[PDB]
């Protein structure tokens, strides 16, 4: 199962 | 006072209408989370934007819609209003760690039609000489009556400066006729001060009751004056008696 | 240590020529079980191993929803990465990333991972302690604090230590018999007639699983390296794998050679010898 | 674009035998970027209805995948794998031995 | 998907008690406790991240388990009167969205140190006098009954805080329509303290 990325998770 | 900025705080409209709630996130936050709490129901997630940019979709309705503009501020638009839309909408600004900082919410009251909207009358009731003799405390009572709907905030201003000590205003309003629903409301508030304080005639007491009602440009075709948002005040000076 | 689960991401920007394209593939050990392709008008996570099909609608939606958001986000990431390296819009760029959790012979978390590359090169990766990061250069340092500020580490750790293993264990029980089958090799050795010198002895290993295997030829328990031509391990197309080492050396006394091939599908290391 | 060059192995899914049907596999791996293009000729440059597994990448960030078809061989028959790529001056071809 | 247990909560000043919160989640990103007053929007109190985590803080202590979180209030003061919210995040969804619990409404009854139960009547400062009758300075125990009378209004009660003088005080209010309403009988349905000062 894939983890989900929260806000401000960009590079 | 978290950081989020919501307007308008109070709205009152007719069914089948449209309104739009603004909101500005905490400086430095880029998101906007719209929420709806239905008086005595829970907080249900509506929709959410990141930078542009629609990021998630809760249970917004076919009928509602919103965007987040270039800057960062959001706008939620509520078309074709129903009576069961009336509620509190809470905008939030997430980040970065990332808690959700909520706004002071904006309270929507949607009515069948406006004819039943009334401004509050207000009266101040001086401290009983009995109480003064027996306790050397002086209790003013403010009575706000005959108003519709349930949208007021009552405040005591002494010598021009509002106060919070010795004042107790009722947690909720009281129906003037419990038998009706569109029954108008009444609200009461106590200010208590020392006998000597009340016994000083240079001391000024004003009970302020802010009414949230009909909006600037709205159609009023009833005999009486128009129930716009307004302050209503009652006042009295200290009796040295 | 025993079993593992990884996800693989590509975010590819078409040389200034359009929106980026997000793909994701789910791996358990070496079996592939879900895939997600941005490129389509109704993108959706798809089964790839039979034992994932039983999974319910809400599960497929949780996947589809994350890869759908990742799609959106990684475009902004690609815009930030190229900005760091002052690359133009056109503009063929790629960020790949693989994270996951490692199970032992017991069934608990041995370690987790979250590495990244940009354009095929190590960028930022999660240190073993699941708290600290490793930046490649001053640019991946910009990404490190972006991520410390958003506490990404603490949440990858919560996924690694929790959900990740959780589901691994789940699939494991579901696709057992294929995931915990462990098939042994059908081994042998052959030779062609018209060669350089003597028999072209070929040590074979076929139809086994998983991919872990070891060959090596010997001179009565030896390790050659220089005298044996080795080949890398490939799939058989049907879940199974293959591999061979061999000997065709200029000297040939025919019947006197061993090829110790050991694999977890064997009750003991195999010694092998062929007869015409 | 620190580009790497594809590695190829031609082989059959089951031990090579003339009489019965099998699958001829082309395993391309170790290459960058992902833009590939691969064919399984009969010397005649053709072999439609050729399948493959979806694109992925190994621990070293290098892509890898496999093409296949359900072919039948014989001494007369000369199968092989054609692979073009960005890091090739021209397509590299590799002939299928009943071994290796 | 997040439920809070004691819906209503009714505590005497000083009486500790823990408000429950259950949660079902795919993986837990965070659990948050908020405090909401009437009107205003939820304020932040705590985030808890890992099973076993606790956070300070003043009278409120927050606790996380695998199955739920607990907000233990110690020695509740009246000003801890608010409804309290519970929210989770989940590692299985992207973004930072919260799913909120229904909420636990806490009311702290204040302790009253020296009751002087009375019922005074008050002159309307405007020419038109409307009296209004004031039950006041009663203790914790006496609560104010509503009237089945259509024309007598009886408020609920509340506590004037004279922070300036350490002095709290209860009170209710009651008005209506002239004749047959003279105040020594406004709060007539309520159980009134035997010792109530009824000035003449």
């Amino acid at each position: 199962h894939p983890v989900g990325e929260a806000d401000y998770f960009e590079y | 006072d978290s950081g989020v900025t919501q307007t308008p705080k109070h709205l009152i409209t007719a069914t089948g209408q449209r309104v739009t709630l603004r909101c500005s996130p905490r400086s430095g936050d880029l998101s906007v989370y719209w929420y709806q709490q239905s008086l005595d129901q829970g907080l249900q997630f509506l929709i959410a934007y990141y930078n542009g940019e629609e990021r998630a979709k809760g249970n917004i309705l076919e009928r509602f819609s919103a965007q987040q503009f270039p800057d960062l501020h959001s706008e939620l638009n509520l078309s074709s209003l129903e009576l069961g839309d009336s509620a509190l909408y809470f905008c939030a600004s997430s980040a970065r760690s990332g808690e959700l900082f909520f706004g002071e919410g904006s309270r929507l009251t949607v009515l069948e039609d406006l004819k039943n909207v009334f401004p509050p009358e207000v009266a101040v009731f001086e401290p009983s000489e009995a109480e003064i003799s027996h306790t050397q405390k002086a209790t003013l009572v403010c009575l706000a009556t005959g108003f519709y709907p349930d949208h007021v905030e009552l405040s005591w201003w002494v010598n021009g400066k509002e106060v919070h000590s010795g004042v107790c205003t009722d947690p909720q309003p009281l129906k003037e006729q419990p038998a009706l629903n569109d029954s108008r409301y009444a609200l009461s508030s106590r200010l208590r001060v020392s006998a000597t304080f009340w016994q000083n005639p240079r001391n000024h007491f004003r009970c302020q009751v802010q009414f949230y009602g009909l909006s600037e440009n709205d159609e009023w075709t009833q005999d009486r004056a128009k129930p716009v948002t307004q302050i209503v005040s009652a006042e009295a000076w200290g009796r040295a008696d | 240590g025993s079993h593992s689960m990884r996800y693989f991401y590509t975010a590819m920007s078409r040389p200034g020529r359009g929106e980026p394209r997000f793909i994701a593939v789910g791996y358990v050990d070496d079996t592939q079980f879900v895939r997600f392709d941005s490129d389509a008008a109704s993108p959706r996570t798809e089964p790839r191993a039979p034992w994932i099909e039983q999974e319910g609608p809400e599960y497929w939606d949780r996947n589809t929803q994350i890869f759908k958001t990742n799609t959106q986000t990684y475009r902004e990431s690609l815009r930030n990465l190229r900005g760091y390296y002052n690359q133009s819009e056109a503009g063929s760029h790629i960020i790949q990333r693989m994270y996951g959790c490692d199970l032992g012979p017991d069934g608990r978390l041995l370690r987790g991972h979250d590495q990244s590359a940009y354009d095929g090169k190590d960028y930022i990766a999660l240190n073993e302690d699941l708290s600290s990061w490793t930046a490649a250069d001053t640019a991946a340092q910009i990404t490190q604090r972006k991520w410390e500020a958003a506490r990404v580490a603490e949440q990858l750790r919560a996924y690694l230590e929790g959900l990740c293993v959780e589901w691994l264990r789940r699939y494991l029980e579901n696709g057992k018999e294929t995931l915990q089958r462990a098939d042994p090799p059908k081994t042998h050795v052959t030779h062609h007639p018209v060669s350089d010198h003597e028999a072209t002895l070929r040590c074979w290993a076929l139809g086994f699983y998983p991919a872990e295997i070891t060959l090596t030829w010997q001179r009565d328990g030896e390790d050659q390296t220089q005298d044996t031509e080795l080949v890398e391990t490939r799939p058989a197309g049907d879940r199974t794998f293959q591999k061979w080492a061999a000997v065709v050396v200029p000297s040939g006394e025919e019947q006197r050679y061993t090829c110790h091939v050991q694999h977890e599908g064997l009750p003991k290391p195999l010694t092998l010898r062929w007869e015409p | 674009m620190i580009q790497r060059t594809p590695k190829i192995q031609v082989y059959s899914r089951h031990p090579a035998e003339n009489g019965k049907s099998n699958f001829l596999n082309c395993y391309v791996s170790g290459f960058h970027p992902s833009d590939i293009e691969v064919d399984l000729l009969k010397n005649g440059e053709r072999i439609e209805k050729v399948e493959h597994s979806d694109l992925s990448f190994s621990k070293d960030w290098s892509f890898y995948l496999l093409y296949y078809t359900e072919f039948t061989p014989t001494e007369k028959d000369e199968y092989a794998c054609r692979v073009n790529h960005v890091t090739l001056s021209q397509p590299k071809i590799v002939k299928w031995d009943r071994d290796m | 998907q997040v439920t809070q247990s004691p819906e209503a909560l009714r505590l005497q000043e000083g009486e500790s008690s823990s408000l429950n919160c259950s949660y079902t989640v795919s993986g837990l990103r965070g659990l948050f406790w908020y405090r909401q007053d009437p009107g205003k929007g939820p304020e932040f109190l705590f985030t808890l991240y890992s099973a076993g985590e606790e956070k300070e803080k003043e009278r409120l202590k927050a606790t996380l388990t695998k199955k739920e979180s607990f907000l233990h209030i110690t020695a509740p003061k009246p000003e801890d009167s608010a409804t309290y919210l519970c929210a989770v995040q989940d590692l299985g969804t992207s973004g930072s969205r919260l799913t909120f619990g229904e909420g636990t409404q806490l009311t702290v009854n204040p302790n009253i140190q020296n009751p002087d139960p009375a019922v005074y009547q008050l002159r309307d400062s405007k020419s038109s006098d409307k009296s209004v009758c004031l039950f006041t300075d009663f203790d914790s125990q006496t609560n104010v009954s509503q009237s089945k009378d259509s024309d007598v209004y009886i408020t609920d009660k509340c506590v004037l805080d004279m922070r300036s003088m350490d002095f709290k005080s209860n009170s209710a209010v009651a008005w209506s329509n002239k004749s047959d309403f003279a105040c020594a009988n406004a709060f007539n349905n309520s159980i009134i303290p035997e010792d109530t000062f009824f000035p003449s």
